[PDB]
């Protein structure tokens, strides 16, 4: 599996390392 | 000057298929691992190209036209063509653009300039000692509006024997006044009088003339040891812009390596 | 515009806030300076080979000298420090090398100090009906310079003439240079001189012992053409140094923009000046000047977020820049942004208040 008018890309709150520790 | 080349012979509008050629950068612009569309004129893909040939009588030299740009692919080893001629009458009435290339700077003027019947960038009187130097295009010229220079330069005017290892391939486009020309020359190894593969050919200058043009005229490179001379074997073609959509798919060093035809 | 906790409010519209996160404004660098640039004003045109000519031709055969494909700088018209007399008409001489035109001209000429004032537009008079005459639009400059050194003669200087008669009265920027013999009463002149009958030539009376009003002034009309064609010739551009890790705007020569300029690995060939990335967006840009590409960051901003917990149990509050690094700035750095007023700890707790990127606040002794 594969900007600066306003726009902007939030993070999630549960990163991919924790998905995984579920 | 008055009298035409005796050995002068219009060939048959003959022709052959242009695969990938005619692609040029549309603008300044830098991009990189991109795949860019963009509508301007250019020449579609698998067209066809007016051939013209030049030898002692088959040699081709006649007024075309200009009325959406064109093109050339000299197929050449001494620069047969040294000069072009663009303008609406092409002679003193109205303003004419001229170009030369002396192989060391590329002169460019628009005046009313008293062309020949016939005009030419050729030589005579080469009975010894020719050393490929020159020894009157245009009677007279004067009201003249532009002038310009092109950087210090040489150019391989000699004739060399074998198989054709240059190409030269130009555009010639009067974008809202501006004359903008490309170029591009690269090696080749001749097989049909066109070889075959992909290139894009780069800006060469900008010039604000703000001219009307309709037609243009080759100036072709003569030769004897106006109306008895010779010239060499060499040939080159001619296309026409279009106003078609491309695809341009830059390298990530910013370099077109493909085109599509929409 | 007090504390941020009161910033949480005017944006909800209550006087008391819940527990929670909260957005409030939106953090943008604001520009610093600015930057100009332009390629190099070098290759100016001699100026100085007419308004210090070494001879000057006639006046009824003044000589024009024309003025284009190259950098005209304007500023000798008064830098030179080699004149009497300078004016000029329509434009200032501080902005004609602002201006760009299509041609431009210098008209040499020396003429009488009284014949000074004759250079003007919609004047008349010996030299400026029968010599040289100015137009209403005249939107140049004129330069006298006293040449009663250099262009005097004892007895006369026989080489500085001028036209006295003429048929006709000429046209702006007209020469003429003919021997016609002009004709003032009824009798045919023959052409030959005679009764009521002159020449139209005559030389001056330029000698060292000239008064003011009677010695030589080198005069210089600079005559500028504003055509609907393309400019030509063009003064020199204001420009300035690079800066560099610093919000500023962006003048160049065919970019502008603000944003922030680093250096990079990229590459514009010869016939290129700036890029574009997918969204024809600039990115990268070549000085024109120094050989050098520059990438232009754009100038950070994000969202402004408070981290607060209800008002029934403290007023103490953070604050988190989402997407920026710590800047302006009891501080810690995140993935998410710079968050203040908050202490980070080693251990690990059920998260109240999240943030991003996994971490999360609260409100604990």
């Amino acid at each position: 599996v594969t900007k600066f008018n306003g726009l902007t890309v939030l993070p999630p709150l549960l990163t991919d390392e924790m998905i995984a520790q579920y | 000057q008055c009298v035409n080349l005796r050995t002068r012979t219009q060939l048959p509008p003959a022709y052959t298929n242009s695969f990938t050629r005619g692609v040029y950068y549309p603008d300044k612009v830098f991009r990189s691992s991109v795949l860019h569309s963009t509508q301007d004129l250019f020449l579609p893909f698998f067209s066809n190209v007016t051939w013209f040939h030049a030898i002692h009588k088959r040699f081709d030299n006649p007024v075309l036209p200009f009325n959406d740009g064109v093109y050339f692919a000299s197929t050449e080893k001494s620069n047969i063509i040294r000069g072009w001629i663009f303008g609406t009458t092409l002679d003193s009435k109205t303003q004419s653009l001229l170009i030369v290339n002396n192989a060391t700077n590329v002169v460019i003027k628009v005046c009313e300039f008293q062309f020949c019947n016939d005009p030419f960038l050729g030589v005579y009187y080469h009975k010894n000692n020719k050393s490929w130097m020159e020894s009157g295009v245009y009677s007279s010229a004067n009201n003249c509006t532009f002038e310009y220079v092109s950087q210090p330069f040489l150019m391989d005017l000699e004739g060399k024997q074998g198989n054709f290892k240059n190409l030269r391939e130009f555009v010639f486009k009067n974008i809202d006044g501006y004359f903008k020309i490309y170029s591009k020359h690269t090696p080749i190894n001749l097989v049909r009088d066109l070889p075959q593969g992909f290139s894009a050919l780069e800006p060469l200058v900008d010039l604000p003339i703000g001219i009307n043009i309709t037609r243009f005229q080759t100036l072709l490179a003569l030769h004897r040891s106006s109306s008895g001379w010779t010239a060499g074997a060499a040939a080159y073609y001619v296309g026409y812009l279009q106003p078609r959509t491309f695809l341009l798919k830059y390298n990530e060093n910013g370099t077109i390596t493909d085109a599509v035809d929409c | 515009a007090l504390d941020p906790l009161s910033e949480t409010k005017c944006t909800l519209k209550s006087f008391t806030v819940e527990k929670g996160i909260y957005q409030t404004s939106n953090f943008r660098v604001q520009p610093t300076e600015s930057i100009v640039r332009f390629p190099n004003i070098t290759n100016l045109c001699p100026f100085g080979e007419v308004f210090n000519a070494t001879r000057f031709a006639s006046v009824y055969a003044w000589n024009r000298k024309r003025i284009s494909n190259c950098v005209a700088d304007y500023s000798v018209l008064y830098n030179s420090a080699s004149f009497s007399t300078f004016k000029c008409y329509g434009v200032s001489p501080t902005k004609l090398n602002d201006l760009c035109f299509t041609n431009v001209y210098a008209d040499s000429f020396v003429i009488r100090g009284d014949e000074v004032r004759q250079i003007a537009p919609g004047q008349t008079g010996k030299i400026a009906d029968y010599n040289y005459k100015l137009p209403d639009d005249f939107t140049g400059c004129v330069i006298a310079w006293n040449s009663n050194n250099l262009d005097s003669k004892v007895g006369g200087n026989y080489n500085y003439r001028y036209r006295l008669f003429r048929k006709s009265n000429l046209k702006p920027f007209e020469r003429d240079i003919s021997t016609e013999i002009y004709q003032a009463g009824s009798k045919p002149c023959n052409g030959v001189e005679g009764f009521n009958c002159y020449f139209p030539l005559q030389s001056y009376g330029f000698q060292p012992t000239n008064g003011v009003g009677y010695q030589p002034y080198r005069v210089v009309v600079l005559s500028f053409e504003l055509l609907h064609a393309p400019a030509t010739v063009c003064g020199p551009k204001k420009s300035t140094n690079l800066v560099k890790n610093k919000c500023v705007n962006f003048n160049f020569n065919g970019l502008t923009g603000t944003g922030v300029l680093t250096e990079s690995n990229k590459k514009f060939l010869p016939f290129q000046q700036f890029g574009r990335d997918i969204a024809d967006t600039t990115d990268a840009v070549r000085d024109p000047q120094t050989l050098e590409i520059l990438d232009i960051t754009p100038c950070s901003f994000g969202g402004v977020s408070v981290i607060t917990p209800g008002t029934n149990t403290s007023n103490q509050v953070a604050v988190l820049y989402q997407g920026v690094n710590c800047t302006e700035v009891n501080v810690f750095q995140t993935r998410a942004g710079c968050l203040i007023g908050a202490e980070h700890v080693n251990n690990s707790y059920e998260c109240d208040i999240p943030i991003g990127a996994g971490i999360c606040a609260s409100y604990q002794t």
